[PDB]
């Protein structure tokens, strides 16, 4: 006998899509990029609650993390047929819970539509 | 576990835009000249734990230089920036390097040619050689398209920690909390009718 | 032998 | 706040309050830091702060506070030295000299405050540039004296001398006048014999390692400029290449010194010089092999481990070896006793070339190119390097990078360099190259080196050497490679693996057109497979098929247009018949690439009737879709709000653009089929955009609806622009195309609101003027009237709004100024004045795109006016605008915010000044009143400029201004010297008291 020499593990991926996320700066009246990367709907194995979790390419820093609350509503943006706008009341990407008016844009109108589906599926789930 | 980083280069080359991209993810389209310096903490998560850069984003315009090389005292690393669409900004790289290493005689330094997203490139790859004899790391970068935008900090982190195998890893994602109907409907109205920028981008 | 190559290329399919 | 007290100079400066502000800035954070920061900059910018600096340096205990005090002093020395009472100058000198002596004598201070001492030395060197040697002739002899009394002072004197050498020889071109730089260079040259004596003694006699290092640092600077005798007629090369290569403290600096020695100006007659140059290389390589690592060492692994300073050392070694061998390897190639040294040096380079470091690889690759090019052309040399070249073949094949075809412009440049070297290496030994490549491929079928990376790198390498083999050797090599690549899938299941291999197969085939053109049966099988791939939806396959298709077609088009021996028709007919099937599953932009490829083939048909018939057949589908929707859109204009209809329209026109791109002048018959209905569509779309903007507001321009509509307009303009830029029948352009086009686009542009005007209209007009401007003078006049004033008003309130309109606007004015200057003569005087305003406005842009055209328009305008001779319009032009152009050009020359245009500003200024000193201006530039009758325009020009500069730069003396203008005027035929004088002026306006005799430098 010779002797020889993220906090996502508890969750499940329902939807994954590449997108760009924007944060509306009310005071400055303009949209500001927050991140580009994979947007994931994650289902907790114990609670069965679903959240959006989005990370930036390369640095992998979190740019979105919040429940797909059943009250939220996806609205179109005047300048895009491939984006949704919606209010968010508790996002914890940069620290303590904060509220935002988010916009999320996808590579194609059909990606945007399918996201809307999964978004509302997950809404029912919760 | 923090390190002072000074960022130097001609005015307009994108020093503040590059940092802002790392701080918030936003791309600022306007040129608001930095006055003197702006200090910003910047944390990255690695397989050796978190590393904090205290970024000293200095002014490139002479008339806004402020303390100038006074900002370099006790820096532990640096980025020198120029703009590949402007030859003069590359011609001035040796001047910024001169002033920088006179104060910081032995620090890791990254040379960055920014704005490679612009088609009409003026400083050709083959002309960029200043870094060779000065032992600087060089990267083509674009703060607009994010091309190589993480490389300057990854390389510096490896040099400062002394681990050639250091890698960026995914920060932990705590469970978010489950949680005025007319105050948000006013903000939402404005947000819907403000067009998203760069609507021709692939994303 | 170039005839061999042609036959093999025609049959190369997904 | 409390910290702001130091900003009150009516009280004595509280040193302790200063250190609080300084510490808060350097060690604090957030608001504290940001506030102290604004206070400190406010403090050091006070023009009386320098008077408080001797206090700081005497009484402060904070070295940062002293550093700031030295920066404040440095600003004064550099700009206002000569204005001070001489008492203050001698005083400032004394307490800088003394502060440095005291800091060196305290060994605690000397070792622990290097930043402050280096800052003080630099401050001293600024005084030297002002005062030495004329007012300090004993500085150097007294420096040599003090060196002997203390290692610390001697070490610091090496720092002072290093910095002085830098400021005089390395960084003076920008920062000094020519005369002052020469004065300091000569002064240093005069006293270098004794500087060297000191430096050589320190090196030979050892001592502190910190002292040796500092002396070698200064030596590195001296080598940039000192005569070679100090290097070859002393023992110093021996010291550098032996003694100082053994110690790691001195090794890095010594290697850099030897790299510079490998560049000294050296006579090629002297055999003893030649032998000394061999010897220091022999010693250096010997020290490396015995003290650092042997030739066999794994430098790739060492570099990756990144211990201590290994990475910088290996970079420095690459620079040394490449620099030396590019200049001197012939010294090693004939003497048999030097052969081992020559090959050991290159073996080190082989090992350095395996490191994973892009920029270092580029440095060694540059050298390999130098070598293999010489071995390719120089007799009797290649056999020496056979074993080196064989190893290099493998290195380059294994580290080949992605070519354009299989975005990153650094990679494209590196591939081309790698290809060049590998092509040379293949010519040098074509048999060795084939065998290396064949055997690499066997181990891809092994699985022993199989990987996506490794099969790509090999396929790129195989593709890169096309053209180096004989046709027969190439034939069986190509066949063997494709065979092996095809058999590869018989073991690699899965569509991801099957996609890599396919892409590589088609990449290799695409690189060997000579093979395809000699084997039609095979070329046809290739193409038909690519068509198969165009229905394959795996990511990237379709885009691969299409890029390969158009690449093969560009190279082999003749073989699609002829009828091949055992075929029933030219294969282009077969492609066209099945184009709906072939492309049924592609995305629009891939369809357009397909049609463009067909247009390439069709243009090879030189029988006109056959070419036009092929063209009409190719466009059958888009022409039918086009006919359909021109019937519908015209009967129900609302349909154009249907996004699906808008996209169909855009894709039809994009198809016409793609085909027109490859067919150019031959496209005219197809253009005629759609032309008149296309411009009608342009008008209809335009009305819908306006209606939407009226009903919804400016925000309408951001909606997909209107962006879809504007896409149609832009593509129509691009189609017209594409054809006209390539047309060969300009009579038809003028008689058929231009008039309907201008009627369709110009008024629509003028009468839309700013946010709805398409900058592409300007670009299209630029091409029209370029090609046929000379034939349509009234058309050019109409263009100016429709776009000039309304576009100018968009772009003349700032430098940011409407960026594209800006660029295209000045491209349009430039071409009109070149091709149809008559159109500006017809402008009413108020409009011609806006034109002059618009040019000067271009000067003031920081954007190169605008600035360069602005300066070129100005130059061309002057030439246009000059050509007119002594006529009234030219006379009134100079009366009205000569001095506006002179003064506006001077403003951007001297304001420090337009450095990038210096060369063209200088050219324009020299042209303007030369007009007057050649008496090319026929009327006085002055009024009846302001000057006596008979005064030459020369006298008046110098007078106007003297007054202009006196008011713009009031700190210049009258003598400075007069000397500068006398020189500038004398030199207005010699652009190089003229520019030198402008640079001298830019130096002098940054300080007080510049020497007016500097402007005599040229003579
Ligand atoms: N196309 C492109 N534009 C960029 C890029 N990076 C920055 N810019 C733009 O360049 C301009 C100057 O940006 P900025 O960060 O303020 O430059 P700076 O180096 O901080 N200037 P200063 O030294 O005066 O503070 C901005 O308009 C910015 O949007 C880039 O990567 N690509
Ligand atoms: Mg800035």
């Amino acid at each position: 006998h010779f002797e020889p020499v993220t906090m996502e593990e508890d969750e499940e991926v329902l939807y994954k899509v590449r997108a760009k996320l924007f944060r509306f700066d009310a005071d400055a009246k303009e949209w500001k990029e927050r991140g580009t990367g994979d947007c994931k709907f994650l289902k907790n194995k114990k609670t069965n609650k679903v959240r959006i979790l989005m990370r930036r390419d390369k640095t992998l820093k979190i740019c979105a993390n919040h429940i797909i609350a059943p009250e939220y509503t996806l609205k179109p943006n005047v300048g895009s047929d491939r984006s949704w706008v919606y209010a968010c009341t508790a996002d914890i990407a940069e620290g303590e819970a904060e509220a935002f008016t988010f916009a999320i844009r996808f590579g194609s109108k059909e990606n945007a539509d399918k996201f809307k589906e999964e978004f509302e599926k997950a809404q029912e789930i919760n | 576990v923090q390190f002072k980083l000074v960022l130097v280069g001609d005015g307009g080359t994108g020093k503040t835009t590059f940092v802002k991209r790392h701080l918030t993810g936003e791309f600022e389209k306007k040129y608001v000249a930095t006055l003197g310096v702006e200090v910003h903490p910047l944390v990255f998560h690695t397989n050796r734990g978190p590393i904090k850069f205290n970024v000293w984003d200095t002014a490139g315009q002479e008339k806004f230089g402020g303390l100038r090389d006074g900002y370099y005292i006790q820096a532990q690393c640096a980025i020198i920036m120029f703009d590949v669409t402007s030859r003069v900004t590359y011609k001035n790289v040796p001047n910024w390097h001169r002033d920088l290493v006179r104060v910081c005689e032995n620090i890791p330094i990254v040379l960055c040619g920014n704005k490679v997203d612009i088609k009409d490139r003026k400083v050709k790859a083959k002309s960029i050689v200043f870094h060779r004899k000065k032992n600087l790391q060089y990267y083509d970068i674009s703060a607009k398209s994010n091309y190589n935008f993480e490389k300057p900090f990854l390389w510096l982190a490896r040099k400062l920690i002394g681990d050639p195998n250091l890698e960026f890893v995914a920060m932990p994602a705590l469970a978010p909390p489950e949680v005025l109907a007319a105050q948000y409907e006013h903000d939402l109205e404005v947000a819907q009718t403000t067009a998203l920028p760069d609507e021709d981008d692939d994303l | 032998e170039l005839d061999e190559l042609m036959a093999s290329l025609s049959d190369f399919k997904f | 706040g409390s910290m702001e007290g130091i900003l009150d100079f009516s009280n004595d400066l509280d040193i302790a309050l200063l250190d609080q502000v300084v510490s808060t800035f350097y060690q604090g954070s957030g608001v504290q830091q940001k506030q102290a920061q604004e206070i400190l900059t406010k403090f050091q910018d006070n023009p009386d702060a320098w008077q408080k600096a001797d206090q700081i340096l005497q009484f402060s205990t904070n070295p940062q506070s002293k550093f700031i005090a030295l920066s404040i002093l440095d600003k004064l020395i550099t700009r206002k030295w000569k204005l001070l009472p001489n008492d203050h100058r001698i005083g400032i000198r004394n307490f800088v000299v003394g502060m440095i002596i005291s800091m060196c004598q305290d060994d605690e201070v000397f070792k622990t405050q290097k930043n402050l001492i280096n800052k003080s030395d630099l401050t001293l060197v600024q005084i030297l540039k002002q005062e030495w040697p004329q007012n300090w002739p004993e500085f150097i002899p007294e420096l040599i004296g003090s060196s002997s009394s203390s290692v610390n002072v001697c070490e610091n004197n090496m720092i002072v001398l290093k910095l002085l050498s830098e400021e005089v020889f390395d960084f003076s071109a920008e920062q000094m006048t020519q005369a002052k730089a020469l004065h300091l260079k000569n002064s240093m040259s005069k006293e270098f014999e004794q500087i060297f004596k000191l430096c050589f003694q320190v090196l030979e006699q050892g001592s502190s390692s910190s002292l040796i290092v500092a002396t070698l640092e200064s030596l590195l600077r001296y080598l940039h400029w000192i005569p070679y005798r100090y290097i070859y007629e002393t023992n110093i090369l021996e010291l550098l290449s032996t003694k100082f290569m053994t110690s790691p403290d001195t090794r890095a600096i010594t290697l850099k010194c030897l790299t510079e020695v490998s560049n000294l100006k050296i006579p090629q007659d002297n055999d003893l010089i030649k032998r000394q140059t061999v010897l220091f290389f022999q010693n250096t390589l010997q020290q490396i092999a015995t003290s650092v690592m042997p030739v066999t060492a794994d430098l790739k692994a060492t570099y990756a481990n990144a211990n201590g300073n290994d990475q910088s050392f290996l970079q420095d070694l690459a620079m040394f070896l490449t620099t030396y061998l590019a200049r001197n390897r012939a010294l090693l190639e004939s003497d048999e006793s030097l052969r081992e040294l020559l090959l050991n040096a290159h073996q080190y380079l082989i090992q350095l070339s395996k490191i994973e470091e892009r920029e270092l690889f580029k440095t060694t690759l540059d050298y390999w190119h130098n070598l293999v090019a010489d071995l390719f052309y120089e007799p009797l040399k290649k056999h020496i390097y056979e074993e080196i070249c064989s190893q290099l073949r493998l290195v380059i094949i294994e580290n080949m990078v992605r070519p354009e075809e299989d975005k990153e412009s650094d990679t494209i440049q590196l591939y081309k360099s790698e290809r060049e070297v590998l092509v040379y290496l293949t010519h040098l030994n074509v048999i060795d190259t084939e065998e290396i490549m064949i055997s690499k491929l066997a181990r891809q079928i092994d699985g022993s080196e199989w990987s996506w990376h490794n099969i790509n790198t090999l396929s790129w390498a195989i593709g890169s050497i096309s053209g180096t083999m004989s046709e027969d050797t190439e034939k069986r090599f190509v066949v063997t490679v494709i065979k092996d690549l095809l058999g590869l899938c018989e073991q690699k299941r899965g569509k991801d693996n099957k996609a890599v291999v396919a892409s590589d197969i088609m990449y290799v085939v695409g690189q060997y057109p000579r093979f395809l053109k000699a084997h039609w049966n095979f070329l046809r099988t290739v193409i038909l497979k690519l068509f198969e791939f165009m229905h394959e939806t795996h990511e990237g396959v379709q885009d691969m098929a299409c890029d390969t298709f158009i690449k093969i077609v560009q190279k082999c088009k003749y073989h699609f247009v002829i009828q091949q021996p055992r075929e029933s028709e030219p294969f282009i007919q077969t492609i066209i018949r099945d184009i709906q099937k072939t492309t049924a599953d592609l995305q629009p932009q891939q369809v357009h690439t397909f049609y463009k490829a067909c247009g390439i083939i069709i243009s090879e048909e030189r029988s006109v009737a056959e070419r036009n018939r092929l063209l009409s057949d190719l466009m059958q589908l888009p022409n039918m879709a086009w006919d359909t929707i021109v019937e519908q859109s015209t009967a129900n204009p609302t349909l154009l709000l249907d996004s699906e209809t808008v996209k169909i329209i855009a894709n039809i026109i994009k198809t016409n653009v793609a085909v027109c791109t490859s067919m150019g002048a031959d496209f005219y018959p197809q253009l005629g089929h759609i032309y008149y209905n296309m411009l009608q569509l342009y008008r209809a779309v335009s009305s819908m955009i306006s209606a939407q903007v009226a009903a919804e507001g400016l925000i309408a321009t951001k909606t997909p609806k209107v962006r879809g509509l504007r896409t149609i307009k832009k593509e129509i303009l691009k189609l017209v622009e594409t054809y006209i830029s390539k047309a060969r029948n300009l009579d038809d352009v003028v008689k058929v195309l231009v008039e309907p086009l201008l009627n369709a686009v110009l008024e629509d542009y003028m009468n839309n609101v700013p946010d709805a005007r398409d900058a592409e209209v300007l670009n299209c007009m630029t091409t029209v003027v370029e090609k046929v401007g000379h034939m349509i003078p009234q058309g050019v006049i109409l263009i100016l009237q429709s776009v000039f004033e309304c576009t100018l008003d968009m772009i003349n309130k700032d430098f940011t709004e409407y960026p594209e309109h800006r660029v295209e606007f000045y491209k349009l004015l430039k071409v009109i100024n070149e091709k149809s200057f008559a159109a500006f003569l017809e402008l009413p005087p108020a409009a011609f004045k806006l034109f002059v305003d618009a040019i000067c406005w271009a000067f003031k842009h920081n954007n190169r795109d605008v600035e360069v055209n602005g300066l070129q328009i100005a130059l061309d305008l002057v030439k246009n006016i000059e050509r007119m001779g002594n006529v009234p319009f030219a006379n009134e032009f100079h009366k009205n605008y000569f001095f506006i152009f002179v003064s506006e050009t001077f403003f951007v020359l001297t304001d420090s915010d337009h450095k990038s245009g210096f060369s063209k500003q200088a050219l324009l200024l020299m042209k303007l000044i030369s007009l007057v000193y050649d008496n090319k201006i026929s009327v006085p530039l002055y009024q009846e009143a302001e000057v006596p009758q008979g005064t030459s325009n020369q006298v008046y020009l110098s007078q106007y400029l003297a007054n202009m500069l006196s008011n713009a730069f009031p700190h210049l003396t009258s003598e400075q201004i007069a000397s500068f203008l006398s020189a500038l005027t004398k030199q207005c035929k010699d652009l190089v010297v003229f520019k030198g004088t402008l640079r001298d002026f830019l130096v002098q306006i940054k300080e007080v008291g510049g020497d007016p005799t500097d402007y005599l430098f040229a003579e």
